[PDB]
């Protein structure tokens, strides 16, 4: 038993397509932040962009922060996907941070659940 | 057979947390033992496990709760129970672990742990820092949260540290002082969440040296300074006890009252 968060939205795209994902968190109150993680098989989650809640604030990781934009909903949470490169190809995540100040907190160590996951993919 | 004191971050006042804390500092406290006006812990040593603990019962606006032990001769937190499974930090010694033992007797599942629970071991497992970790009311529901949550493992362990890293200081802190009392009062009053300022987090790291630095003063008068910092980080020392009656609630015991 959990918060238990979940995302749709993945998929195939050709390269330089555009895709959006979606997420719902399910007795849910206070955050100071949420965020998209992403993986690579075998690989590590990467850091992609968080929204600090209270004040909205967007914050991306380095490799996709012009491609991609985050927004709080109500509740909900969205991130768009815009010039895909197949190196995004990978499992994304959705993270509520209960915890840390929100600014700060860029890690899979910082979020304290974890939506279930949706897949991406491209030429 | 434990003393218990209900909180619910449900609806929670300005004053029904002050009303809280108030409380349980009297359950906490001898009444008067009390150096140079400040009030001392029970002292360990005499203490009959019948008296070692309280009981504190935490509930949500998410509906459920949990329990938690303090040690009374040390206002900090020993473990808790949430519903059929207790969890308790790794003991420093053989007798603080045969007191333990005394706590959530009736649970079937008694779980202990491989560290402890200082600061430094939590905030290592937190991943975090103490001033990276919001403290405020939605803070804590969530955190009340997570422990329940945790005795069905729907969540990790560096979440688990980042929760007892906001009561500890919540509760054991603000019993400890006022000062940290009167500062969640008015982040409750404001309703914020943020993370603690070094003025408080210095105040706990220095809570054991000012203990010893008090009841050990000459009618008040320190023996050595002792350095703090001011909200801003800046830093300043501590001669005598004057200043701190309105800030730190309770001393650990250290040595036998002077005459």
């Amino acid at each position: 038993m959990q918060v238990q968060l979940v995302e749709s939205g993945g998929g195939l795209v050709q390269a330089g397509g555009s895709l959006r994902l979606s997420c719902a968190a399910s007795r849910t109150f206070s955050r100071s932040s949420m965020g998209w993680f992403r993986q690579a098989p075998g690989k590590e989650r990467e850091f992609v962009a968080s929204i600090v809640w209270a004040d909205g604030t967007t914050l991306y990781g380095d490799s996709v922060k012009g491609r991609f934009t985050v927004s709080r909903d109500n509740n909900m949470v969205y991130l768009q996907m815009n010039n895909l490169k197949p190196e995004d190809t990978a499992l994304y995540y959705c993270a509520d941070n209960k915890f840390v100040r929100g600014l700060v907190a860029v890690r899979a160590i910082d979020y304290d659940y974890w939506g279930q996951g949706t897949q991406v993919t491209v030429s | 057979q434990y003393p218990i004191i209900n909180f619910t971050t449900a609806g929670a006042t300005v004053q029904s947390y002050t009303n809280f804390i108030r409380a349980v500092r009297g359950r906490l406290t001898t009444g008067a033992d009390v150096r140079h006006e400040i009030p001392v812990l029970p002292n360990r040593v005499g203490l009959p496990i019948n008296q070692r603990f309280i009981l504190v019962e935490l509930s949500n606006h998410a509906e459920l709760s949990v329990t938690l032990a303090l040690d009374v001769t040390n206002a900090y937190v020993v473990g808790y129970r949430a519903g059929n499974s207790a969890y308790f930090f790794h003991p420093d010694n053989q007798e603080d672990a045969e007191a333990i033992t005394h706590l959530f007797t009736d649970v079937q599942n008694r779980y202990t742990f491989a560290f402890g629970g200082n600061y430094d071991r939590l905030e290592q497992l937190a991943g975090n820092l103490r001033e990276n970790i919001e403290l405020g009311n939605g803070p804590l529901e969530e955190a009340i949260s997570a422990l329940y949550y945790y005795s069905t493992g729907g969540t990790q362990l560096p979440t688990l540290a980042r929760s007892f890293i906001i009561c500890i200081q919540m509760i054991s802190e603000a019993a400890r002082f006022q000062y940290i009392e009167g500062e969640m009062r008015t982040r409750i009053r404001y309703n914020r969440r943020s993370a603690p300022d070094p003025s408080v987090i210095t105040l706990e790291n220095s809570w054991g040296r000012l203990s010893t630095a008090i009841q050990e003063s000459n009618q008040g008068a320190f023996a050595s300074p002792i350095q703090l910092q001011r909200r801003n980080g800046s830093k300043f020392s501590v001669y005598d006890v004057s200043i701190l009656i309105p800030i730190i609630a309770l001393m650990v015991y250290r040595c036998a009252p002077p005459p």
